[PDB]
C-alpha cells in the first residue's frame, strides 16, 4: 500500500494568514494526489484534484501543488468558515489510500470562559444518580483546567469533560465537564464548585451553588 | 462570454505522460480552442477524428471537452478507435462506437526511452474481463490463471498482471514510444463553455 | 443537483450482517464508478471498495475482501454494500462517493452524509433526558443532559432546529458503564427566562425515542 503522511497533524493560524499542508507519499506518485476538506459532522469535501486542478465551486484561495513525493495544499488567506480536518489521497494504486487528516484552527484573541454552574435536575434525583453540570462557554485559546469541588475536597477518577469544535464563527471552544456520583452521595455532602483556570483569566474563577438552593 | 484561451500545452507539451492502463484525463472548460494549432501542426504522427471534421471544429461550443492521454508503441495507436481489439483495447483504454472526438499520436522517442530501455511505461497483460468504454482499472491485484489462489507473481498460474514496454531507442518504430491524446466533445444539455474562436 | 443518499446503518452483533444502499439521484447514475469510504470515529478515511459504471467490474481492500460486496442495481440508480461477518473494527460511518469522470479511480467529487454502523456485543438503550435549569450575569445558560443511551447517535435540536444561535451540543463520551453521555446547552438573555419557551428535542433512531423536555427556571 501506498503510505501517505501528512505535515502538520495540526495547526492553528490567525484569520487571513497563509497556510501550507503538505502531503508525503511513500513513492513518486506523479500528480495523482487529491485534496478533501471534512468540516465537524459532515462529509468529505473534494477541494482539489490530480495535483492542482480547482474542482468547481471551491474558492480560489484554495490550490494546490507539487509531485512527485512532496504534494502542497495552500490557503492563501485563512477564514473562520475552514475550520476543518483535510485529508490528501492518492490516486496512483489500490487500494486508495489517504493521509492521517490534518486539523485546522484559527489563533484568535484570548478570551475567558463564561463559567455556569448546574445542579442535578430533581427528575434525576428519582432514577438514584446525580450528574453536577460545569460549563465554560465561548473561549480561547482551547486548552484550561476545570477542578471540581466537594466541600472544598478535590475530587477525580469521577469526572467527565468534552469539547466542541471551534466555533466557525467568533473561532471559540466550550467545554462541559460532568460529575457523576450516587444519589446517596449527593445529599452526605452539601458545598459543590467548579474552579476553572484559564489564560484570560486573573485568577482562578469559582462558581457554585447551595445543594438543596 | 469567456476569455481563456484553452491549456492545451498542459496536455500536450507534459514532461511527464501516463502508463496507459493509469491514463490521464483533463477537464477542458471555460476558455476558447483554436483547434487550427493542432490539425496544422506537423508534429502529429495520427490525427484521426470521429463524428466531426477536424477542420470545422473551431466553429462549435462544447459543454466541456476531456483529453485523454497516455504512452503506447506504435504498433498499437491503431487500436485507439472505436470497435478495436486487442492487449491495449481490451484491457487498458477502450474507445466506444458511438465516440465522438479526435484521437491524436507522435512519436516520443526523444522523450520516453532510456539507453537501457524505459520500464516506467505499463500496460496491463492480464484480466478476467474486458474493459467498458472508457472504463479504467488501476488495480495491480496479481492474476489468478487457475484454479490455485494467489499472493505474489511467485505462485503457479499467478501472473503479475502488468507489463513494462521497456522502451528502447533502438527499436523498430512499431516498438517506439507514442504518445496519445483522446479528446472527447460533450456537449449537454447545459450552457455551453468552451468555443471556437472570434 | 446530485445526490447521494445512505441507509441501512444500525447495531449489529459481532458476525452478523448488514445490508447498506446508496440512493443516487440528479445524474445518470448507470456511468459513473461508485465507491465505498468509510470512517471509524475520530480517525481517518478508508477507501472500502469500489464498482465500475455497469457492475462488471469491483475492487475491494483487502481489510474487507471476502466479507464485503459492493453491488449496484442502476434501474434502482441505487448502490449497495453487503457486509457479512462483521467485527468491531468495521464500526464506521459509511459515505458512498462517486468517481470525479466516472471511469474510475478518480478523486471522488461527491459524498453522501453517511450511514453509522456500530458493531458491539452489548445492547439497544434509550436514553433519559433531564433539564439543566439556570438560577447568570446578564446572560443566562440552559441545557438538558442526554445520559445512559447506545449506541450513537442522538440528535439534539432546540426549539425543532429554530433556535440555533448560542447553542452548543457536546460529543458524546462514553462513561463508565459502557453507555454514552451527552449534553447540549445555549445562552439567552437572563430577560427571556420566565417569558420565553425553550424545548429540549433529542432523537435517538435505534431506541425508537423521541423526547422533547421543556428546560424552565428552577
Ligand atoms: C508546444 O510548444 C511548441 C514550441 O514552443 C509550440 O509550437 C506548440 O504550440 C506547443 N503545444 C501546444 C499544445 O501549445
Amino acid at each position: 500500500d501506498i503510505q501517505m503522511t501528512q505535515s502538520p497533524s495540526s495547526l492553528s493560524a490567525s484569520v487571513g494568514d497563509r497556510v501550507t499542508i503538505t502531503c508525503q507519499a511513500s513513492q513518486d506518485i506523479s500528480n495523482y494526489l487529491n485534496w478533501y476538506q471534512q468540516k465537524p459532522g459532515k462529509a468529505p469535501k473534494l477541494l482539489i484534484y490530480d495535483a492542482s486542478n480547482l474542482e468547481t465551486g471551491v474558492p480560489s484561495r484554495f490550490s494546490g501543488s507539487g509531485s512527485g513525493t512532496d504534494f502542497t495544499f495552500t490557503i492563501s488567506s485563512l477564514q473562520p468558515e475552514d475550520i476543518a480536518t483535510y485529508y490528501c489521497q492518492q490516486d496512483a494504486g489500490t487500494p486508495l489510500t489517504f493521509g492521517q487528516g490534518t486539523k485546522v484552527e484559527i489563533k484568535r484573541t484570548v478570551a475567558a470562559p463564561s463559567v455556569f454552574i448546574f445542579p442535578p435536575s430533581d427528575e434525576q434525583l428519582k432514577s438514584g444518580t446525580a450528574s453536577v453540570v460545569c460549563l465554560l462557554n465561548n473561549f480561547y485559546p482551547r486548552e484550561a483546567k476545570v477542578q471540581w469541588k466537594v466541600d472544598n475536597a478535590l475530587q477525580s477518577g469521577n469526572s467527565q469533560e468534552s469539547v466542541t469544535e471551534q466555533d466557525s464563527k467568533d473561532s471559540t471552544y466550550s467545554l462541559s465537564s460532568t460529575l457523576t456520583l450516587s444519589k446517596a452521595d449527593y445529599e452526605k455532602h452539601k458545598v459543590y464548585a467548579c474552579e476553572v483556570t484559564h489564560q484570560g483569566l486573573s485568577s482562578p474563577v469559582t462558581k457554585s451553588f447551595n445543594r438543596g438552593e | 462570454n469567456i476569455t481563456n484561451l484553452c491549456p492545451f500545452g498542459e496536455v500536450f507539451n507534459a514532461t511527464r505522460f501516463a502508463s496507459v492502463y493509469a491514463w490521464n484525463r483533463k477537464r477542458i472548460s471555460n476558455c476558447v480552442a483554436d483547434y487550427s494549432v493542432l490539425y496544422n501542426s506537423a508534429s502529429f504522427s495520427t490525427f484521426k477524428c470521429y463524428g466531426v471534421s477536424p477542420t470545422k471544429l473551431n466553429d462549435l461550443c462544447f459543454t466541456n471537452v476531456y483529453a485523454d492521454s497516455f504512452v503506447i508503441r506504435g504498433d498499437e495507436v491503431r487500436q485507439i478507435a472505436p470497435g478495436q481489439t486487442g492487449k491495449i483495447a481490451d484491457y487498458n483504454y477502450k474507445l466506444p462506437d458511438d465516440f465522438t472526438g479526435c484521437v491524436i499520436a507522435w512519436n516520443s522517442n526523444n522523450l520516453d526511452s532510456k539507453v537501457g530501455g524505459n520500464y516506467n511505461y505499463l500496460y496491463r497483460l492480464f484480466r478476467k474481463s474486458n474493459l467498458k468504454p472508457f472504463e479504467r482499472d488501476i488495480s495491480t491485484e496479481i492474476y489468478q490463471a487457475g484454479s490455485t489462489p494467489c499472493n505474489g507473481v511467485e505462485g503457479f498460474n499467478c501472473y503479475f498482471p502488468l507489463q513494462s514496454y521497456g522502451f528502447q531507442p533502438t527499436n523498430g518504430v512499431g516498438y517506439q514510444p507514442y504518445r496519445v491524446v483522446v479528446l472527447s466533445f460533450e456537449l449537454l444539455h447545459a450552457p455551453a463553455t468552451v468555443c471556437g474562436p472570434k | 443537483e446530485v445526490q447521494l443518499v445512505e441507509s441501512g446503518g444500525g447495531l449489529v452483533q459481532p458476525g452478523g450482517s448488514l445490508r447498506l444502499s446508496c440512493a443516487a439521484s440528479g445524474f445518470t447514475f448507470s456511468s459513473y464508478a461508485m465507491s465505498w469510504v468509510r470512517q471509524a470515529p475520530g480517525k481517518g478515511l478508508e477507501w472500502v471498495s469500489l464498482i465500475s459504471g455497469s457492475g462488471g467490474s469491483t475492487y475491494y481492500a483487502d481489510s474487507v475482501k471476502g466479507r464485503f460486496t459492493i453491488s449496484r442495481d442502476n434501474s434502482k440508480n441505487t448502490l449497495y454494500l453487503q457486509m457479512n461477518s462483521l467485527r468491531a473494527e468495521d464500526t464506521a460511518v459509511y459515505y458512498c462517493a462517486r468517481d470525479l469522470w466516472g471511469s474510475g479511480f478518480f478523486a471522488f467529487d461527491v459524498w453522501g452524509q453517511g450511514t453509522l454502523v456500530t458493531v458491539s456485543s452489548a445492547s439497544t438503550k434509550g436514553p433519559s433526558v433531564f433539564p439543566l435549569a439556570p438560577s447568570s450575569g446578564g446572560t443566562a445558560a440552559l441545557g438538558c443532559l442526554v445520559k445512559d443511551y447506545f449506541p450513537e447517535p442522538v440528535t439534539v435540536s432546540w426549539n425543532s432546529g429554530a433556535l440555533t444561535s448560542g447553542v452548543h451540543t457536546f460529543p458524546a463520551v462514553l462513561q463508565s458503564s459502557g453507555l454514552y453521555s451527552l449534553s447540549s446547552v445555549v445562552t439567552v438573555p437572563s430577560s427571556s427566562l420566565g417569558t420565553q419557551t425553550y424545548i429540549c428535542n433529542v432523537n435517538h433512531k435505534p431506541s425508537n425515542t423521541k423526547v422533547d423536555k421543556k428546560v424552565e427556571p428552577k
